[PDB]
RNA sequence: AGGACCGAACCGACUAAUGUCGAAAAAUUAGCGGAUGACUUGUGGCUGGGGGUGAAAGGCCAAUCAAACCGGGAGAUAGCU
RNA sequence: GCUCGCCGGAAGACCAAGGGUUCCUGUCCAACGUUAAUCGGGGCAGGGUGAGUCGACCCCUAAGGCGAGGCCGAAAGGCGUAGUCGAUGGGAAACAGGUUAAUAUUCCUGUACUUGGUGUUACUGCGAAGGGGGGACGGAGAAGGCUAUGUUGGCCGGGCGACGGUUGUCCCGGUUUAAGCGUGUAGGCUGGUUUUCCAGGCAAAUCCGGAAAAUCAAGGCUGAGGCGUGAUGACGAGGCACUACGGUGCUGAAGCAACAAAUGCCCUGCUUCCAGGAAAAGCCUCUAAGCAUCAGGUAACAUCAAAUCGUACCCCAAACCGACACAGGUGGUCAGGUAGAGAAUACCAAGGCGCUUGAGAGAACUCGGGUGAAGGAACUAGGCAAAAUGGUGCCGUAACUUCGGGAGAAGGCACGCUGAUAUGUAGGUGAGGUCCCUCGCGGAUGGAGCUGAAAUCAGUCGAAGAUACCAGCUGGCUGCAACUGUUUAUUAAAAACACAGCACUGUGCAAACACGAAAGUGGACGUAUACGGUGUGACGCCUGCCCGGUGCCGGAAGGUUAAU
RNA sequence: AAUUCCUUGUCGGGUAAGUUCCGACCUGCACGAAUGGCGUAAUGAUGGCCAGGCUGUCUCCACCCGAGACUCAGUGAAAUUGAACUCGCUGUGAAGAUGCAGUGUACCCGCGGCAAGACGGAAAGACCCCGUGAACCUUUACUAUAGCUUGACACUGAACA
RNA sequence: CUUUAAUGUUUGAUGUUCUAACGUUGACCCGUAAUCCGGGUUGCGGACAGUGUCUGGUGGGUAGUUUGACUGGGGCGGUC
């Protein structure tokens, strides 16, 4: 039956992209901690 | 025409339709229209600040003239158009110089009548003129509260307002709710009661006929569980409290007017 | 004309059998209900945790809901095992 | 390769979403494939996606997002004006044939088209974020004219047939052709035409609107299909040569008419209903300041430009979502024949597959079925489950009723084929001919040809003629809820929720009320025939007594009492 | 009676037989008028009840068709498990014994079955109680508090009774 | 003294007029091709409203917690 993950690559980037984080204060606070442990795929992109 | 229906199906049995042959079947006048969203009964914050609102049929706003700026220019009524916003019928009116506007339609105003605004206009149903020239003891509508702001009182269909007394600067208006308030005498008002007097006789028959008006179902407070409503609870049909709102303010008689800023303008309340 | 009637697509889930380390963390099979409407569906928006939304069951909110999920107070406390 | 079998409104064919090389070819079989494997969506090496017209990008905006200033907030921040983003929407243009192992409306052949730039020529007032027109719109129904397309005939080739017959009222195949350009039809909408004036369109206006006067009764707009050209081309069965025996090369006939017919097109029409059915640009027209020598405006002709990205492949699945090559999930388009009302169902075409373990045996038992003597609910918590009923036409129908219903109530009779009626009728279709012509895609008449129900009668076969698949069990009495609906995704679909209707009550607008420290939004661009809250629940009859208690409302004689 | 405990009340009908059903009686433990009363045509995957037709539901099962089971080949799990040379009975025992005592019986080992036992497997019982454990919900429990409201001073001035 | 009417005075309570604080989610003008907002004229209100500090009342709207033990299982009963 219909599972809980229907992907839509426009909809993924608008709410977990790069500029979706950088537009808010707490979103930039994520990428400070994402860089600290050295995440390779730093956000979800491509 | 208060026309009861034939019961060829359930739901159709109790319907009454107010068919009016006076209305115009055609499409409305275009450049006086604009868009109008529905908003679902939610504010800019996003939370639902008014329950049961939503759904309904898509409708377009008709720009209507309440202020009646054109003083002295005579005007002729073209037709009558259904408006899904008002409960009253509106009329497309063409002026002597060329402008087309909308007005709220009075009672005995068929298409083919002559109206104007201004102080020298005759006291005949349809004209609008400042309140200090209207004779005491006359029925008006579209009453402004502040001079040249609006036209606010007596706008829903079949209503009117009785001018009673003039003490120099103010004038007393026995409102539709049995309330006598005073207003500034410089305001304008339009003679005659508003048309479509049989709007009250619409009964809707079925359940979906209130949905496409935009009114969602309401759930009684005694139906819910007591985390939701302050009635709630129950091991089967228990009320046991005094009837309050969903936010715990008593609903079966509790005077909630608290202004003290417009109390100087009234005489009586709801009796 | 109709929240009209019979009936596929479509939407739904009343019954029985099967399955229960399944084909499947809810399905198949034989029927069954709605099927021009308060229908259903696509893509995109909006509303968030004592808050949301709710034709109201305390249901649903990413297989989690009488107060989500992740990190932190935190090695909480544990007269108990 | 030969048979056999299954799907065939899919188990076919295209796409979007989403994947990411899975596509093709050569190559190897450790792992992976629930078995083997020479095979593969596996490993490995190479190859493969070509655009002025498709799509994105782009110009335009909806919901909504960000938001210079600004308003507000201990802080972070919240809201929002100017704006500026955001498609699922609106906006310029291409089709047919061919070609690869893999791509194509992208390459090639042929035929077109669109908006720009640049030039020259011809003439002229051009000119905005501004005005206006346009763009630009619902639901339902009825048609009518058509096409896609099918079937038959004609025609063209090919056959005369493994066993009885078959040169004919015989059998098999084919009979295809676009965009464009030219024509303006079926039909739809609208009275045109020139001149004067005006306080309306935040300025101006020759445009829009308005007021008339005269003039003619027509003009204009939209418009499927048809027919022409496109195209004496292209394709084309079938032959010819070669075949690495894969397929390639080469010539290559007919290419018409009739009828049927869409849910597609005309139609964003038309009638009609109320629940009253987006915006902005491209487009067209008007002018402002401004330039009016020029510039710019259209028309003509020549040339130039149309960049960038995506393009393979799967796409109802072994490639996407479900941990799996999982009996699950997933939006749109195309939709042939025979019977059928039908996209149901059954059998088939195009096309695609036989579901990645088989071979034996024919015990109990279990699952899925088929049949059954006599009995027919005796079973059981209970007719659960099965069996049964099932189509169409006519006849026939009860209590009750809100006069619609009940009702397909219940129940009956007739259904096959053949012939006659009638070398196939009623009906539809419509050629030749003839008459009009304002002379056309005309009208009138004409009836060939084609198509063709259904009914009656006469036979006639079988046990059974709605034969298969497909397809209501019915009645009676009562409980509850008026009704269709909604609900516990995953043990509860109900009498629960809703509901129209009724009542009490709040609210006079800067409304009550809700979200928010606030600004401000919703309520509502509404105004008491309105909005909010509550309780009951269609409709009919009605809705009794009690105001001490508790709340609400009103009152003021007195008691009592906060900071101060 | 969706309400009636006593109760299967009493009477009438229905059946050979009716704790259900229909109709009344009133003795209403403990119905009752918008937390609505009594009706009510139509509607319902609604509850109860009866009838016709129909039948493997049954008396009582029989046969047949396929799919597993079964044999062979290929791959190849799982939950559970202190160790086991893992018999019946009477008794005894932390009180229901494969394991102790007495006694009986029993060649060693497969295969197909069935499911009485191994207090079989699964899930640190959900019932019950305990904890000076938790969460929610209610209220005239207690203390608070947003909110709404009263008054004093401030922003805040003149006149006049 | 009990009473009362007038005077004088002190403490407050109302009510009426004014406008210059303040309100304006009235109109119009400008910032500006802008329904925010600021500025300007005018009108209507007007020392009210509204807000701050303090204070009485209300307050399951919301929150933190309490709700004993013995007991022939617990509850109820009875007891400490």
């Amino acid at each position: 039956m219909k599972r809980t993950f229907q992907p839509s690559v426009l909809k993924r980037n608008r709410s977990h992209g790069f500029r979706a984080r950088m537009a808010t204060k707490n979103g930039r606070q994520v990428l400070a901690r994402r860089r600290a442990k050295g995440r390779a795929r730093l956000t979800v992109s491509k | 025409a208060v026309v009861k229906c034939k019961p060829t199906s359930p739901g159709r049995r109790h319907v009454v339709k107010v068919v009016n042959p006076e209305l115009h079947k055609g499409k409305p006048f275009a450049p006086l229209l604009e868009k109008n969203s529905k908003s679902g009964g939610r504010n800019n914050n996003g939370r639902i600040t008014t329950r049961h609102i939503g759904g309904g049929h898509k409708q377009a706003y008709r720009i209507v003239d309440f202020k009646r700026n054109k003083d002295g220019i005579p005007a002729v009524v073209e037709r009558l158009e259904y408006d899904p916003n008002r409960s009253a019928n509106i009329a497309l009116v063409l002026y002597k110089d060329g402008e087309r506007r909308y007005i709220l339609a009075p009672k005995g105003l068929k298409a083919g009548d002559q109206i104007q605004s201004g102080v020298d206009a005759a006291i005949k149903p349809g004209n609008t003129l400042p309140m200090r020239n209207i004779p005491v003891g006359s029925t008006v509508h579209n009453v402004e509260m502040k001079p040249g702001k609006g036209g606010q009182l007596a706008r829903s269909a079949g209503t009117y307002v009785q001018i009673v007394a003039r003490d120099g600067a103010y004038v007393t208006l026995r409102l539709r709710s049995g309330e006598m308030r005073k207003v500034e005498a410089d305001c304008r008002a339009t003679l005659g009661e508003v048309g479509n007097a049989e709007h009250m006789l619409r009964v809707l028959g079925k359940a979906g006929a209130a949905r496409w008006r935009g009114v969602r179902p309401t759930v009684r407070g005694t139906a819910m569980n007591p985390v939701d409503h302050p009635h709630g609870g129950g091991e089967g049909r228990n009320f046991g409290k005094h009837p309050v709102t969903p936010w715990g303010v008593q609903t079966k008689g509790k005077k909630t007017r608290s202004n003290k800023r417009t109390d100087k303008f009234i005489v009586r309340r709801r009796s």
